[PDB]
């Protein structure tokens, strides 16, 4: 009946993609200069860790960052001289996502304790102290991105993602339409739009204002376990299980890059653009960092030197680091 | 009973307006080289400015 | 040379650093037990004896001067495989199995044979590449309940290839001995079974005997014998 | 002659073995692994102990090789120091390694809060304390004697020499040898008990093996232990009671039984690190 529809539907958008499709990204690209042989160095070797990291996130200001880890303690890193600003005893030991906010005044954490704590930072008695207990999933909490100061936007367990308002607990938008567990989100450098993945390897864009959810990607195998939006916010790349990272795009709404090598079979749990996005770093699971020029689909360098998994990745604001996390209880800044 | 709001979701989506590959892989490739300069991972600066230096 | 600025920045990442240090001493001491069982198993009446959110339940007990960290996993129903490798070092499992549902039938499924949905969830738990070295200790929690039930109908609904004997010790052997051998690496993996029905402490003496055990192979480990 | 060329070959064997020995596990345990866990700052500490023990070797081989020893006085005090300091020791690590597997094994509970880096370091840092304070003494009766137109390194007294030096060796028998001996062996038979009546050792071929060649590889460490450890106290002990005369045979048995213990202090490397699985995987890699 309307299963038919359906199918007959996808197949008209099919069709249209492919007929809205010309040229390849590598075609009109084999004229530019690639970025030769890339090395970078680890010039910080940020330790105190004592369980496995699962997530960090950077600053805007490029010198603060965050890291999240299952011991149960959020650790609040100063890059520049190796310091420890802060610590957060989490009522939670199991994290896998922590947010740190534009402001820098608030910074977030959750995991399967299907609720997403929001700590205060700037406090008058300096202690950082718990402000507001957001709850309404009922599943493992995966991703979490600070829109703004007083809107965070998140992906969980329950197949759903979910806008909220800090300051009331509530969730505004519910993003369903994931026939799968999203793990991962990343917003737009305009903060308006946000595309997530999901275990159904379908990446899919929604509206924050009104909640609609604009394009769908499914060109992956296996799931969607990261994402990161590119510098000028049109396109994306998106982890995976199968050895691959796929750029997608808004406007013309295919796949544009496969980065994938012929030895390469592990899976992809972290990926981060550069801030002219020419660079785009994944963490694999054969324990190193890989470099993927995201222009050219080939390997440029390889951010070695982690003996587990690299979990989590983050490239800060202004291109003068490579922050980077692993199982094994180590984050390391690289240039 | 997903199935009727499947296909009304579906039906937005489909209705959108998409440009050429060519022209969006292209802005693209403009935005790349437009912040060549701005980016120290493709272009090491010199340790002048660098902000990670060794003690 | 360096001011009040960073005299106190690196006075406050030493006291982070202590904090971290004797956190982790503290925390080092636990064992952490993954509580398992499918739905009308008995968990929640195996931790109703340890008297002494939607999805983890974390519940904290200790015997004779050791601490144990309880981790329900019950809440939690979308993919046991994208948070199972989240525990990567618990200590030992405390995987539950009902025996009186050898002859159930599901009322949603018509055909699942609930035992054999407890023998697929114990083989997925067993050979798992995250769990491959951990000991696994079975709880099977029902004993009245089977005897009961047998005390009238047979055992061949189960396992019709099985007819040794319709009293409770032969069949509580034979399901025993042939739940053990889903084990498919048994050379350095033990599982253990305590049929649990003791309204006592037995059930504590048992995990407590467990990981004792595994805390003495660990040792084994450490002094570079085994 | 020829009795002073295999004194000397002996011993230049003995000196070069252990010092090969206590020097690539020093080469493996900075480089390969490190001293994370207490059985490798255990290690690590034997090794220190037996290749400082073990270096007075030439110093007695040209004791003993032609004649004479010009080598000094102070010199021949930080020797004979290093000697009685290094291998009081190497035996205290020795026994150390035993109680701590006996911890390890026997006491589990008490094993997860007792067998820190920390309280490793604490203990054997202790140890070279207990060693040095025999050693100040070692150091203030030691000196440099000149008879029968020669130079040796004697020990002196007070004017009571034969009290002194009935308390001196009766020390070093006891606490050397009867109290290591005891402690090691109750230790490793209650740790072999414990092992037996494990369920991991027990139940199949395959782990009925392992606890075998694990009680093997104890009995391997207590018998050497026992045979380069004997004789030489019991040398010391009939030479200190009756009156043995001197003969060629009486010469090449004392060196043997002064080799012994060398023997035990180079045989300890390849019976402490190589029969550990952790190195054997630190060498697979390579
Ligand atoms: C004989 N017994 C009972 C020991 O206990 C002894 C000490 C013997 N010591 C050795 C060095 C020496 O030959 C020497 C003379 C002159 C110079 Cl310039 C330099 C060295 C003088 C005699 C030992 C036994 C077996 C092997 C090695 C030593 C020992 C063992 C453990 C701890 C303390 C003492
Ligand atoms: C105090 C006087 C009498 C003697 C001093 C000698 C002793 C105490 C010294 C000499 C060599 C030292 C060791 C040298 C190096 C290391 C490695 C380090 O990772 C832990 C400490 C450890 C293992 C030291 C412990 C103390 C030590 C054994
Ligand atoms: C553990 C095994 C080796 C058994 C121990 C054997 C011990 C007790 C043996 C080995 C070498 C022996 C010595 C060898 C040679 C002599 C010289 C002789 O004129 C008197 C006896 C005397 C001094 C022996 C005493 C006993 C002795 C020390
Ligand atoms: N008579 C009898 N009853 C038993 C026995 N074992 C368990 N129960 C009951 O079983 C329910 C727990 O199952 P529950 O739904 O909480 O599981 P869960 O996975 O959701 S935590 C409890 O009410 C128990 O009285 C038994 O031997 N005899």
């Amino acid at each position: 009946q309307l299963r038919q529809e359906a199918e007959q539907l996808k197949n008209q958008i099919r069709d249209a993609r492919k007929a809205c499709a010309d040229a390849t990204l590598s075609q009109i690209t084999n004229n530019i200069d690639p970025v030769g042989r890339i090395q970078m160095r680890t010039r910080r070797t940020l330790r105190g860790h004592l369980a496995k990291i699962y997530a960090m996130h950077w600053g805007t200001d490029s010198r603060l960052l965050v890291s999240a880890s299952q011991d149960g303690k959020l650790i609040i890193w100063d890059s520049y001289t190796t310091n420890k600003v802060h610590a957060i005893p989490l009522r939670s030991s199991w994290v896998m996502t922590c947010a740190y906010a534009p402001s820098g005044n608030y910074v977030a954490c959750g995991g399967l304790d299907n609720i997403c704590s929001i700590y205060n930072l700037k406090t008058r008695e300096g202690n950082v102290r718990v402000s507001r207990e957001l709850a309404g999933h009922t599943g493992y909490l995966s991703c979490c991105r600070f829109l703004d100061d007083n809107q965070i936007v998140t992906s969980s367990g329950d197949t759903t993602c979910a806008l909220w308002d800090i300051e009331t607990g509530q969730q505004t938008t519910t993003f369903t339409g994931h026939t799968g567990d999203v793990m991962s989100l990343s917003l737009a450098p305009d903060t308006r739009l946000f595309v997530s993945g999901a275990c159904d390897a379908s990446a899919k864009l929604w509206d924050v204002r009104e909640g609609m959810c604009r394009q769908t990607f499914t060109g992956h195998e296996s799931d969607i376990n990261a994402i990161c939006f590119f510098p000028n916010g049109n396109a994306f790349a998106t982890g995976s299980d199968d050895a691959t990272c796929r750029l997608f795009d808004l406007r013309a709404d295919q796949e544009l890059m496969t980065y994938s090598h012929d030895n390469i079979i592990c899976g992809i749990t972290s990926v981060s653009f550069s801030k002219s996005g020419r660079l785009l770093l994944a963490g694999y699971d054969d324990f190193n960092c890989n470099v993927w020029d995201a222009l050219k689909a080939d390997r440029a360098g390889v951010l070695a030197g982690h003996d587990n998994r690299v979990s989590c990745l983050g490239v800060t604001d202004d291109g003068m680091a490579v922050a980077t996390g692993s199982w094994d209880s180590f984050l390391k800044i690289w240039n | 009973a997903q199935a009727r709001k499947l296909v009304e979701q579906l039906k937005m989506e489909a209705n959108i307006d998409r440009i050429k590959v060519s022209k969006a892989a292209a802005d693209l490739m403009a935005y790349c080289e437009a912040h060549a300069k701005e980016d120290p991972l493709l272009t090491p600066v010199p340790a002048s400015e660098n902000p990670f230096r060794e003690k | 040379t360096l001011s009040a600025e960073d005299k106190a920045a690196v006075e406050r990442s030493k006291m982070i650093d202590r904090n971290l240090r004797e956190d982790g001493e503290k925390a080092a001491r636990e064992v952490k037990l993954l509580l398992l069982g499918a739905g009308e198993s008995g968990k929640s009446t195996i931790v109703k004896q340890m008297k002494i959110t939607t999805g983890i339940v974390e519940t904290h007990f200790t015997f004779k001067d050791l601490h144990f960290k309880m981790f329900d996993v019950g809440g939690q129903r979308s993919e046991r495989k994208k948070w199972i490798h989240c525990f990567e070092g618990v200590t030992a499992i405390i995987f539950c199995v009902a025996l009186s549902d050898y002859d159930l039938v599901l009322a949603e499924d018509e055909e699942m044979n609930r035992m054999h949905e407890s023998m697929k969830l114990f083989d997925s738990i067993c050979n798992n590449k995250w769990f491959t070295d951990t000991s696994i200790i079975l709880f099977l929690n029902k004993k009245d309940l089977f005897e009961e039930k047998i005390k009238k109908s047979p055992l061949t609904i189960c396992y019709p290839e099985y007819a040794g004997s319709n009293t409770y010790e032969e069949a509580a052997a034979y399901i025993q001995c042939q739940f053990e051998d889903l084990n498919k690496r048994k050379d350095t993996k033990e599982i253990y079974t305590h049929f649990t029905c003791a309204t006592d402490t037995k059930n504590v003496q048992f995990v407590f005997d467990a990981v004792t055990d595994v805390i003495i192979k660990n040792n084994l480990k450490d002094c570079g014998l085994f | 002659m020829i009795t002073a060329i295999t004194i000397m070959a002996l011993y230049s064997i003995v000196c070069v073995v252990g010092l090969f020995g206590n020097f690539l596990v020093m080469y493996v345990i900075v480089r390969y692994t490190k001293m994370k866990t207490a059985t490798n700052i255990y290690i690590f500490n034997l090794a220190l102990a037996d290749a400082l023990a073990t270096s007075t070797l030439p110093f007695q081989s040209v004791n003993y090789l032609m004649g004479t020893w010009p080598f000094g006085t102070i010199l021949c005090k930080i020797v004979i120091s290093i000697d009685y300091y290094n291998m009081f020791t190497s035996i205290f690590t020795l026994c150390t390694m035993s109680v701590d597997r006996y911890i390890a094994v026997c006491h589990p509970v008490k094993a997860l809060d007792f067998r820190t880096p920390r309280n490793a370091k604490i203990i054997n840092v202790c140890n070279w304390i207990l060693s040095s304070a025999i050693g100040l003494p070692v150091m203030f009766m030691a000196t440099t004697k000149y008879r029968q137109g020669s130079i040796d390194c004697t020990l002196t007294f007070s004017h009571p020499t034969w009290y002194w030096e009935n308390l001196l060796k009766i020390c070093v028998f006891i606490f050397a040898f009867i109290m290591p001996v005891l402690i090691i062996t109750v230790c490793y038979g209650l740790m072999i008990l414990r092992l037996k009546s494990v369920r991991m050792l027990s139940g199949s071929k395959e782990k009925d093996r392992n606890l075998r060649r694990i009680t093997r590889m104890v009995l391997v460490v207590v018998a050497v232990f026992i045979v380069c450890w004997t004789p030489i106290h019991i040398y010391v002990i009939i030479k200190a009671l009756v009156t043995i005369p001197e003969t060629t045979f009486q010469t090449v048995s004392w060196h043997f039984c002064i080799a012994l213990g060398y023997t035990n202090s180079c045989l300890n490397p390849v019976l402490y690190a190589f029969l550990d699985e952790n190195f054997k995987r630190c060498f697979r890699e390579f």
